[PDB]
């Protein structure tokens, strides 16, 4: 009974023993403070003072984020850490039937036990939980194309005459999660079905810290983890890992330390007593594991890996300032809080070298989020799945405070050819107003787009999107081609020097570029590496 | 490209 | 029930007698060492150590490789061989159906008999098995499909939703294979769902040895191969071919000298040189 | 506040955006020109048979005409206000396009007042000078829709912005608007300095010499206030004497 001391309900529902370092989801910290105040807050007080105010509770709630990142681990523990009746689990298309009118009434179904005790009892009904998975497979837009058949209406107006009717109940909680919330209705997210909607983006630094000290709790207290193991060197390595990848990571490990026991398969599968009672976990098993799991978000940076295969030779002085005016647009982008997007276009003759100094400098930037767009991934696709993977590209990267993308051979991405001239309007006007459309508040972009056909973009009046220009002239003295020599290990000192004094003779404003010289050396080094052959290569290719 | 419901009738 | 036991499961996965040599397949060395390492490693160390560890074992294995070259052959091997139940057979576009809701329920139905055995048992439960053949025929990315009815996006929410849901699974092994891994959806190969992937690709020299030697040998035991014939010739003679294509080589020369023989002289049956040079 | 956000109301926070950078008047024909346009603003109010007025507003590009359109737009208090820009219609398809632009122009006949802004006319038509290419059926739906009068006792104000005045007298397109307005480019180095004030660049000394400076090597100037602004920002962090500062201005006049 309720003493005259306003005093706590008598069966709560999160009880006073509650503290967010019990229920063993880690990094997002926040978002728990927003739900368990808007949602579980005006459950707790008295009854009589929140009657006094007028107000009812929330029904319904909303995850929705990429894929891995914690969702339904947040549903799990809200369904069974509480003081409720067990959740009624339902996953995605488990609601349809082949008859005629059983798929509305497995939707009804759901509702009944609820409707029955909230009119038996009243205000001290018990919870109850209700939880859809998968919300955006059956629950999309009305009057859109698809689904023929007469059921992705009728459905949808089920679930919004019973969440919302003429009929009042306010003793449930509807929990839905999914990937993409824009194809759910219109009409189910507005106060009163699903009101609070929460973002779960992948993990932080201090996130990932977190995360790890989460998975690895039971091996390190019955004294099964090496002490030469820093979580901090491990968050500090995993670069783009979401929460379900460093579980991957752990279990990997494990399966390296446990194998050198039990030889599966060949003759060691003898289990020995002595040495399985004493296992331990280390270091160099944790640095094996980095090479199993392959993160998903970070595949462009192989790429820019491949693309820097044939080494920066820093030969001439020009290098070092293209490189140094790089590091400090990418500091000023870095640093300033108003400059919110810049952009450079990279320009020069063919085979200059463009592409690998703009992988070099988008490396050593050392940012978070990277990706490169080339005519290698678009080949063979059509002109609206182009269009597709550019927009979804971009779109990719208005998330995090720090971005680089990288846009590559722009003249060659619209299917250039002067004869015409001939090219796609389409994607060249989809690139025109994507490279001027600011992301979202507090985010920073920075684009480097190279090109080799400057005066095309100039005739097309294009030339308004980019900020700065850099141009990269090919190598026109003749010291240059004996540092690319003595870096390549072609001849002995006496050969560079032989080729060297020939080739004054016969070169007058020698002007190759580095890509041919690399090409022309390294085919020469078979047929005659004296000075005949590289000789009139380079004679013939200037 | 095309699905179909089913109804059923009781015993005569 | 738990304690300190450091003693083998009580009903081993593996065997008690096993060996690579006998499984049947050659040429592929290095990845069953990967793939014994990390799906059947943590199913043969005492229960205790592993409950400690806090590890949950592997629910999946994706295998891919040109035509003709030894994938179906490690699906049936693996599946056979490993004191567990029935493996729950599904070949190609076996499931879609045209009554609506219909479709949906025959991938719902592969999973019952695990369900029913984990709430029973918890963690004494034998091991089952599925086996997903032509995975890449019906599991396509969701949303990029050309326009239908919506089943496509339905068939692949019910895989993931029962593969990695709110209710947890500790029994379930699943293999898929398929010829163009880049078809397959995004969020099936997450790790938790299809860790394991695995290359299968064309034989090297030695491997085309191996599996020459293994391909005849019920012939060169029972005294019918004659001692004219080296195996290290052919295997040098065949360059780029597949497994398959050794296979139909053996059968045509065999062939050659059955209808060379053709009352009695079958007692004399020998394969030649000569044979294998026509075939 | 912060946690409740409208539905319907998801296009004012855009106009909201256009106009972050803040307006500064660095001279007077700013203040003639909003003025211009708050009177046409009262007349579409105070009226009763002209239900439809349509204004161009054309320029040199980067003079800032969509965020001076904005801040008319907001001073106005009507109960509707949209805006159709090429952002919201980016990865559509023609006809989707088509099918947008029809039910926006469909909606604005519901409230008593109406106000409707089109950013950018030339680029919601893909022009392109080397073919010259551009489509002819978004083209002709506007040109059909600025002219139609709305239901009886519905007030509708339409502005348009544009960056190539040519190219509209060439189409012939320009029979359907009523008046004309233009932004010309800050021409006076004074001005300059104005701004200057306005952004705290650098010290008063500073100021002078950076504009006597100009003035000796600087005849004609014709910047644009967008490069300006753009210019002192990147000058704020890289090196705070003149010489960065003049350098830019002298690259862009
Ligand atoms: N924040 C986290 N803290 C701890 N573990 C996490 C976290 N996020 C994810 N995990 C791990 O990821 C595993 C699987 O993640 P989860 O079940 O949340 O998938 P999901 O986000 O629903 O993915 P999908 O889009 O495929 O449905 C969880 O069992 C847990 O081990
Ligand atoms: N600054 C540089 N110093 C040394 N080697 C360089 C440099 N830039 C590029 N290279 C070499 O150039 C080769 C790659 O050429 P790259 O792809 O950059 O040429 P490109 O001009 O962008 O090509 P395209 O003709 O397709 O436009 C690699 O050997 C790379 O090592
Ligand atoms: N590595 C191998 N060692 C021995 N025999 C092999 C090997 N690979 C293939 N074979 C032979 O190939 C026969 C058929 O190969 P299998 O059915 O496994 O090919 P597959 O990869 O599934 O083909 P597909 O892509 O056409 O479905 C097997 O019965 C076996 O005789
Ligand atoms: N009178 C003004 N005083 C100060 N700042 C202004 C003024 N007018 C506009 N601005 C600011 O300068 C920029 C105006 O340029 P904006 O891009 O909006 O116009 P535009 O000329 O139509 O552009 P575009 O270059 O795309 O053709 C915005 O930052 C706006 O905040």
């Amino acid at each position: 009974k309720s003493s005259n001391s306003l005093r706590p309900r008598s069966n709560a529902v999160i009880r006073p023993d509650f503290k967010f370092e019990d229920l063993g989801v880690g990094g997002l910290d926040k978002e728990f403070t927003k739900i368990f105040r808007r949602a579980f807050a005006s459950r707790i007080f008295p009854p009589s003072v929140i009657e006094k105010l007028g107000i009812s509770h929330v029904k319904g709630l909303l995850l929705y984020g990429p894929p891995g990142t914690g969702k339904t681990l947040i549903a799990r523990k809200i369904g069974t850490m509480l003081n409720a009746k067990e959740p009624k689990i339902v996953n995605g298309p488990e609601i349809l039937s082949k008859y005629v009118g059983s798929s509305e009434e497995n939707i009804r179904n759901l509702f009944k036990d609820a409707e029955a005790e909230y009119r038996a009892k009243g205000e001290e009904s018990s919870l109850h939980i209700i939880i859809f998975d998968e919300l955006d497979s059956v629950f999309k837009q009305r009057g859109s194309r698809g689904d023929g058949t007469g059921v992705g209406d009728n459905v949808v107006n089920q679930l919004l005459a019973k969440m919302d009717g003429v009929d009042q109940l306010n003793n449930i909680l509807v929990i839905g999660m999914t990937n993409r919330k824009d194809l759910i209705d219109s009409a189910l997210l507005r106060p009163g079905r699903f009101e609070v909607q929460v973002e779960i983006h992948l993990p932080d630094e201090k996130g990932r810290l977190q995360i790890f000290d989460i998975q690895t709790k039971k091996m390190r207290e019955n004294n099964m983890m090496s002490d030469d193991v820093n979580l901090a060197e491990l968050a500090a390595l995993t670069k783009n890992f979401s929460g379900a990848e460093i579980e991957g990571l752990v279990k990997s490990a494990s399966s390296f330390a446990i194998n050198k026991t039990v030889n599966i398969g060949k003759g060691a599968t003898k289990l020995n007593t002595k040495d399985i009672a004493k296992l331990k976990v280390t270091r160099e098993d944790f640095l094996n594991a980095l090479n199993d799991v392959t993160p998903a978000f970070g595949i462009s940076e192989e790429d820019l890996k491949t693309c820097v295969e044939g080494g920066m030779m820093l030969y001439s002085e020009r290098v070092n300032s293209i490189l140094k005016n790089g590091a400090r647009y990418v500091r000023q982008v870095r640093e300033s809080d108003k400059s919110r997007l810049v952009s450079l276009l990279i320009h020069g003759p063919a085979g200059s070298g463009k592409t690998a100094l703009a992988a070099e400098i988008a490396l050593k930037s050392g940012f978070p989020f990277i990706r490169l767009i080339s005519p290698n991934e678009l080949s063979g696709m059509s002109e609206s799945a182009k269009i597709a993977y550019i927009d979804n590209t971009f779109r990719d990267a208005y998330k995090s405070p720090l971005n680089i993308l990288v846009i590559d051979s722009l003249e060659t991405l619209v299917d250039w050819v002067p004869i015409g001239p001939r090219f796609s309007n389409n994607i060249l006007q989809m690139l025109k107003v994507a490279l001027k459309r600011k992301p979202p508040q507090d985010r920073r972009l920075l684009i480097m787009t190279t090109t080799s056909a400057y005066s095309v973009l100039q005739q097309m009046d294009i030339l308004s999107c980019f900020d700065n220009e850099i141009a990269v002239p090919n190598m026109t003295n003749l010291d240059e081609l004996n540092n690319v020599m003595i870096e390549s290990n072609f001849l002995d000192d006496a050969g560079r020097v032989k080729v060297i004094n020939e080739l004054s003779r016969s070169c007058p404003n020698f002007n190759v570029g580095i890509k041919k010289t690399l090409t022309n050396i390294e085919t020469a080094r078979h047929d005659e590496d004296p000075v005949n052959e590289l000789v009139e290569l380079m004679t013939q290719s200037a | 490209g095309q699905q179909i419901f089913s109804q059923a009738l009781l015993n005569a």
